[PDB]
């Protein structure tokens, strides 16, 4: 799954995103 | 591992959950009944 991590549209809208026990070496700055 | 089938890991690790009860177990020894 990938999950989006927001602070609210009412603080910003930048973004995080969490791939699910994905090793992180295989997604497609902050890794 | 499998097909569409995951399991996600609990937000308390055991390391926080064993924390929680020395600190309800010091209070117990230390204080009584009067830290609750
Ligand atoms: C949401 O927006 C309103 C007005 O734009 C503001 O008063 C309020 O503090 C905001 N909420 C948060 C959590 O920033
Ligand atoms: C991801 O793959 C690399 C390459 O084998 C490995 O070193 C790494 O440990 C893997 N990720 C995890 C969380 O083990």
């Amino acid at each position: 799954g990938v999950s989006v991590i927001t602070p609210g549209t009412n603080t910003s809208n930048q973004v995080a995103v969490l791939y699910q026990d994905v090793n992180c070496t295989e997604v497609p700055s902050n890794v | 591992k499998f097909n569409g089938l995951t399991v996600l890991p609990p937000l308390l690790t055991d390391e926080m959950i064993a924390q929680y009860t020395s600190a309800l177990l010091a209070g117990t020894i230390t204080s009584g009944w009067t830290f609750g």
